[PDB]
């Protein structure tokens, strides 16, 4: 009853899914050969005529290269392989060959497939989007299936974990022209998005975990830890049972702002765990530390409008609400005046899971913290003097210009963005 | 005869709701299996309050357990005291609630409400004298404001005679669960104002103060309080369930208390309440319970009523006892310090008392206190709704379900009138 | 209804415009046509 | 003493007939080989009503089955209650029916009845007493139809004064298991009206929402349809097997229930039905009982009650009960609902009740009611057979066996004539003055 | 009991042959010896090989089919085939010289030599019966062999038995893929000739199951080896009634009556769900609600018409495996809601629907793979008649300059017959527009 449908697009998309898939099948004891030795894997599986529990999910993607690697692989026996959707050239980071050339080819055995899987569900809570702005195929072709399923569904939620173009640390050159595009193309359709940054992850690994050369998968493990705290009310037991429309109402202000950071506390190393305690105090001191932020966004250049908060394992109310208490008494945190209440708690008796042969710590308490703050105005400004900068002097315009785009779609792009961060400016600002 | 039908509505009534029911058959001695194992003959003449006879002589209870995303309701009945339900009083939706108000009240509510009736009255007229309904609440979120006053106007007019209590949780002045929820509380006090005849208000807050500044308590769980939130609701019906030489039925229990058709909110507590080293040095007389019971931190809401004045006021004591002491000791109170007792009423307290005290103890009692000190939740619901509302924050989420503008003010108006009635009667 | 033994029209659900305010003090069958006059059309075979 | 012959017609007939003889043996305790193990001397009193004592004190059931394509009876021969019968009452043809009136009824039911008769009277003379016959039909096939109807006539001349019973399954409203069924259904109308007594008529879809919403089961089979089918055959002659302080035979079941001979189509519901789950809790008092019975669900027929007005209605109770309660029970329902009740009839209820309850219950009552609103199935399968007739598609069949036209007309106009009757009664005060004004 | 006489006429026909006797060999246990193993015996009834079968004096089970065909080289092949020792020789027939795709060699010079000969087979295959069914035509139209002589058969059986019921599983010439040039003519004249005589017709194209083949199974080197399995399956679901058990049986009569309105309408369509392979099969519940979805798909039919241009004057499902009568009346009342599938105002109903419990049986070695749910969809669109028009054009476009005629006349034919046949097509294509 309680089920949700899982979509990974673009390469990223798929490089975490992997990782939420191995935790997944690790915490409920599903052995890579789909079956193991109810109402806790109905989440995000189903139970076939004798013991096999497929997954759930659906990875897209437009480069073979990827999908044959785990379609060769240990997990190779849990995905129904009509669900693993591969094409035969890719968008080469290109927003116009994601959206108007290739994508369109394939969304319509994308959402007949999504028919099928959302068919067998009783209760659907909502979609999740694993995304990768910035590469072509997951900003296009996520913005044409974003479309397609809010004209099919409508009612549902959609959230959006969208890796976000990152302000130095860059493996491209034109991704300031699809983001813009993505942000333009999406903004109406997703109803709540998730941002995180590869370098303020990168910053969080060295600080805390003492790795110095993470291999994007470090990453990918660490997301993995944040959508299965996010996501533990749904199948675990627990007191303040939180779901996906309870999650997005006390969140989302405006429909405009919907963009909101996140954080993961605590995050530590084998030894470190060992030689601290780890009281909820400090675990929700270090979630709402701005180093701890999985964005590069600092929140004290800024007012807090709302912050969701799961605790997990061993925790009480009275500590959360006492802990709370204190982050409103001290004075680095700002909140913006309309907003005198502002947290949603939630919490949950299942302690975070670990992987063997991981990076983590065995803990018993932890916290994901997930705030909308007005401070993304800073991330937005970035990306728009970008945009500028090089949309200046028509750079690389003929790319997109052939790939069956022309030019007003750059304007109403950048006006779009103008008038958001004119938007994060005035409904912060107070009389 | 005087059978009464509970409800639970939402979360937190769904989690409220497991606790009341553990408590209440431990004290008729009936196991989870459902059949009775007491010992006296006293458990079994009024155990039809609340039960009703089965084949092979189990007895389930009075109960009806409504939810939006039965997710909770597995729990329960997954729990110890978990199959003593019937199935059929299981009331869920497959969609979810979202904390918001609206869906919880014209969308998903509506479309629960044609089943949740045919719930209602077929346990409703097994009962050969009604008495009265009583709900459990959480103003906070959707489910269980939202369709708890839906649910309620439905039976305010289908049964307009009999009586309904409201056990409804308020929101927390410090520390917000949720944030929409000034929203919420407002729109489901516009329905209390009008279709509710007691309202007890109980907030999670005060609840933490006397859980570890009585109590003395160390890891606090909902288990715990709501360990005390069942003390109280059993506290009630012990006239109904047990002799006593002064007994006091659920409708008297409100023509003393509430002057005004609209004054119907009230404040409780329980007594006594000792930590496991003070059972120890403090004795258990009615002296004791009497200065337990009047202080101004027994009051499991989040309102001081030093700040105010009683209008009237309440106890239930429970053992046998001296029936003078009681009549003096509250009558002592009311004469020392007189700054605290409206004028126009001279003896402003009613005293019940109950041969049979809880399955533990001695003596014990519970209160209830209409205090003009209650407006403080309502200045400050007020102030907190006006803050977002007049800026449009988080509303578009309301328009959502079609709903209008002017249910927002008029649910306002209506409390800023009841916050005035409040201070008319409050001579200082 | 199950508990009185009696055909009652459904209740009314609720409607956002008819919202509460301030103040609150407060089924034979369908008939058979056995008698009603059936259509005649003109398509006899007379008249053809 | 009150014997009952009992005749098993088509596939369906001859497959729920495979489930009510095995409940009424189990009823009266005997095994499948045929030999009594049962308690009480009251599963012997009256055993004769449907068995017959054979040597090696063994009771062989008076059942009769007929069918063309005798693989089916090749399917009870090898059940687990299937050798108790006489192989000598197996009488089959070789051919098939061909869901095709005509053969069934002109050319191979032409081939049979001069055997099958002679079965028939071999056991009426075993009986001292004959009460009556019953019949299993289904009305869509060629067997259960055109063998069936062909089968009564020759009942009917030959033994008019005792009664015959109908457990009619009639088409679906909504789904057709065959494509010819509105022909099938009308041809055999037109010889039900004037050969048969009483004729219940049960429906497939009914039957799947009773098993889905009421008994709560996710995938019922046709072991379990006919498991309804066989409770309510059985809770007809309780009170001819079993005592009671108000005995109800078959006769005194007819005439207080067909004020018009011409109204004998009835509508049947079963109590109590409750899951595994809820029985843990339920009390089974006659209150429970008289609430779900007069419900618009359980009637197993797709005929809504709310569309027409009871003409009269039964209710045979069985158990130890208070004879006050059933009494004042369908009081007050003709007191609350009196628009759904007619006023050409003060009381319209008879009560009957057994001493003996089910063989696991406390308590249990079946339903029947001869209400107005059956002339609803009659308008729908009227409708689709001038929706093909028109056309004269699938008729070059029913020509192949010697029919002709006027036989189909026939059979339509003697539909009009009877939803006729219906709708009459259905709006006819005690004064003839309203009527007409 | 309940038997029924396969016949198997020209290349396709002995092809096919093929595949439907590894079936049922293989479905009831026989090994190509025509004996059962004798000790680890499987067969949960008895007396169910009666259908194919004909027990001999001690242990052996000849089935009772009839090879037929004027090519030596392809008889001659069963005759050294694993599928030796099943038939009596006496079955197998075979004639010295070749009809070479002409119906008038087919039908009147060769055919009417060796009629007498078969015949004489079926009268002795015949009386070994207690009750027949009837009988079971695989032909190939198209060819000399499989058009001329089929068609001289059906006549010979007509005026003999008449009464009995016949069934023509005929493969039809397809609009694009064609492996012959002069298969307009032949089909046409075979099928004036076959209506009068035939009592159902199922028709399916090579076309339409190479892309069954190739979307479903996904295979890439599909050949007639590929397909002739298809067409097992589709009868073994089809008289499985006749040999199983299972609610709603269904026997030949009842399923000719209930589905053929008016007496030339009898060109039928096919389909059958699930077609999947080993790997998808397994990660799947296939509920009774998506296969009856399949079932009525344009693309899982099995010859090139579009339904979606016509209405449905009838269906016929035939389900096998574990299902229960509840969701097949549960899921046809889903697509009667449907909108795209249309019914002829004169059938407001239009399902006889079966049932069987005896699952569908697999090929080792196969391609399809092993399930517990099926469905065999036989309809009866009005949509079929055109590819009736398809054939109406080609044999006009090269009757106009008469070519290949020569060849016809030149063998016992006339002119005649030509415009003969071409009547009966115009003549039946507006009967199909009669039911609009
Ligand atoms: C422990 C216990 O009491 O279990 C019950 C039971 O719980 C319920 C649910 C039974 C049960 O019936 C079913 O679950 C059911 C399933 C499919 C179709 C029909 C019924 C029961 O099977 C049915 C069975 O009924 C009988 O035994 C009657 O004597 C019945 N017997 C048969 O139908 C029968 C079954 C197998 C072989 C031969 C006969 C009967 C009915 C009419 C006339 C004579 C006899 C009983 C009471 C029970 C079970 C076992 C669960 C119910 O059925 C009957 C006929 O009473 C379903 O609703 C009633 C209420 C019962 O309480
Ligand atoms: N956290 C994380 N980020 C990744 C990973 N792989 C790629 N990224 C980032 O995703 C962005 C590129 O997205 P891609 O999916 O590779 O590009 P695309 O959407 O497939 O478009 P095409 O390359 O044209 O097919 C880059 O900024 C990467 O830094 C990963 O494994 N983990
Ligand atoms: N589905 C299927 N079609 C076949 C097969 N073999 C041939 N066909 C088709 O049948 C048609 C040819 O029919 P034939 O049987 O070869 O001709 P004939 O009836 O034997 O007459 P002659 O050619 O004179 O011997 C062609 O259209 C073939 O595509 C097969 O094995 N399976
Ligand atoms: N005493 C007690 N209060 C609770 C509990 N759980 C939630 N509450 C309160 O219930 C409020 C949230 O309302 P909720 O029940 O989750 O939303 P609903 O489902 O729409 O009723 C919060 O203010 C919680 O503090 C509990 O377990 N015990
Ligand atoms: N409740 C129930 N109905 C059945 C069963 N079998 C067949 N029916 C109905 O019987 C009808 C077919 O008639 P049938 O007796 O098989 O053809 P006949 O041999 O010519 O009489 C269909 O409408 C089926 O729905 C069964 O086992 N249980
Ligand atoms: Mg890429
Ligand atoms: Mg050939």
């Amino acid at each position: 009853m309680r089920e949700v449908i899982s979509i990974h697009i673009g390469q990223a998309g798929i490089q975490v899914g992997n990782a939420c898939w191995e935790l997944y099948c690790l915490e409920h004891g599903i052995q890579p050969d789909g079956q193991m030795p109810d109402d806790a894997f109905n989440t995000f599986f189903s139970e076939t005529g004798a013991g096999k529990h497929v997954p759930r999910c659906i990875f897209l993607d437009l480069e073979p290269t990827v999908v044959d690697e785990v379609r060769t692989g240990t997990y190779r026996q849990l995905f129904h392989p009509e669900q693993l959707i591969s094409g035969k050239e890719d968008a080469a980071n290109n927003f116009a060959r994601g959206h108007y050339t290739i994508g369109k080819e394939i969304v319509d055995l994308a959402l007949d497939r999504i028919r099928k899987l959302a068919d067998n569900c009783t209760g659907l809570q909502g979609f999740l989007v694993f995304n990768a702005v910035g590469g072509g195929t997951g900003s296009g072709l996520g913005s044409l299936l974003l479309e397609r399923l809010s004209v099919d569904y409508g009612k549902k939620s959609k959230l959006g974990f969208t890796v976000y173009p990152s302000p130095q640390v860059s493996t491209a050159v034109v991704e300031p022209y699809n983001s813009v595009l993505s942000t333009h193309s999406l903004l109406e359709h997703t109803d709540v998005a998730v941002m995180l940054d590869n370098e303020a992850i990168y910053d969080i690994c060295r600080r805390s975990l003492d790795i110095e050369r993470p291999t994007y998968t470090n990453l990918n493990r660490l997301i993995a830890q944040v959508i299965s705290s996010l996501t533990a009310s749904l199948r675990f037991d627990g007191a303040l049972n939180v779901d996906i429309t309870e999650f997005q109402t006390n969140l989302v202000p405006y429909p405009r702002i919907h963009f909101m950071l996140s954080s993961y506390a605590p995050i530590i190393s084998a030894e470190k765990a060992y030689h601290e305690q780890l009281s909820v105090a400090e675990i929700t001191n270090a979630a709402f530390e701005p180093a701890s932020m999985m964005v590069k966004c600092d929140p004290r250049h800024g007012k807090y409008m709302a912050c969701c908060l799961m605790y997990r394992g061993d925790v009480v109310p009275k500590d959360v609400n006492a802990s709370v208490a204190t982050i409103k008494t001290k004075r680095t945190i700002q909140f913006v005046d309309w907003c005198p209440t502002g947290f949603k708690c939630g919490i949950n008796y299942q302690p975070p899971t670990v992987v063997p042969g991981g990076d983590l710590a065995k803990v018993q308490r932890a916290v994901c913290m997930i705030s909308n703050s007005t401070a993304i105005g800073e991330i937005f400004s970035r990306l728009d003097h970008k945009f500028d900068l090089m949309y200046a002097k028509r750079a690389f315009v003929h790319w997109y210009v052939g790939e069956g785009m022309e030019e007003g779609e750059f304007s109403e792009a950048r006006e779009d963005l103008a008038a958001l961060e004119k938007d994060f400016e005035e409904v912060g600002a107070e009389s | 005869m005087r059978e009464i039908v509970h409800i639970q509505g939402g979360q937190c009534g769904n989690q409220i709701g497991a606790k009341f029911w553990e408590v209440v058959s431990d004290e008729h001695g009936i196991d989870p299996t459902g059949t009775y194992h007491g010992d006296s003959d006293l458990q079994l003449e009024r155990i039809n309050v609340y039960f009703n006879e089965a084949t092979g002589g189990r007895y389930v209870p009075r109960a009806i357990l409504m939810d939006l995303e039965p997710g909770t309701m597995d729990s329960v009945r997954s729990g110890p005291y978990g199959q003593i339900f019937r199935p059929d009083n299981f009331v869920f939706g497959q969609t979810g609630a979202g904390n918001n108000w609206a869906k919880g009240h014209y969308t998903e509510g509506a479309e629960l409400i044609d089943s949740v009736l045919d719930v209602v009255r077929k346990e409703a007229e097994s009962c050969d004298c009604l008495q009265g309904f009583q709900v459990c609440h959480s103003l906070g979120g959707g489910t269980g404001s939202g369709m708890g006053t839906l649910l309620i106007s439905k039976i305010r007019e289908e049964y307009p005679d009999r009586m309904m209590l409201t056990f409804s949780v308020v929101p927390s002045p410090k520390v917000s669960d949720t944030v929409v929820e000034p929203y919420n509380a407002t729109l489901s006090v516009h329905q209390l104002v009008e279709n509710a005849d007691e309202c007890m208000v109980l907030d999670n807050e005060a609840l933490y103060d006397i859980c570890f500044r009585t109590l003395k308590l160390t890891t606090p769980t909902f288990g715990d309080l709501n360990h005390l939130i069942s003390a109280v609701m059993s506290g009630i019906t012990c006239c109904l369930r047990f002799p006593g030489q002064l007994n006091a039925d659920l409708r008297k229990l409100a023509v003393n208390l509430i002057p005004f058709p609209r004054l119907h909110f009230f404040m409780v507590g329980f007594t006594p309440l000792t930590s496991r080293g003070s059972q120890q040095y403090r004795a258990l007389t009615v002296p004791e319970l009497t200065q337990q019971m009047w202080d101004a931190k027994n009051m499991m809401c989040a309102a001081d009523p030093r700040h105010g004045r009683y209008l009237t006021a309440s106890a239930l004591f429970r053992g046998r006892m001296s029936t003078k002491e009681v009549d003096e000791q509250m009558l002592n109170v009311q004469n020392k310090n007189s700054s605290y007792f409206v004028e126009w009423i001279p003896n402003n307290v009613k005293s019940s008392v109950c041969d049979i005290p809880p399955k533990g103890l001695k003596m014990s009692a519970t209160f209830i206190g209409n205090s003009t000190a209650i407006q403080e939740m309502f200045k400050r619901v007020s102030e907190q709704f006006t803050a977002m509302f007049r800026r449009k924050a988080f509303l578009h989420w309301y328009t959502g379900e079609g709903m209008d503008e002017m249910e927002f003010t008029e649910a306002e108006s209506n409390m800023n009138d009841l916050v005035s009635e409040y201070q008319q009667y409050q001579d200082a | 209804s199950k508990s009185t033994l009696s055909y009652k029209y459904p209740a009314g659900r609720p409607n956002p415009t008819g919202f509460l305010k301030k103040g609150d003090g407060e089924p034979s069958p369908p008939q058979a046509g056995a008698y009603k006059r059936r259509e005649n059309p003109p398509n006899t075979a007379f008249r053809r």
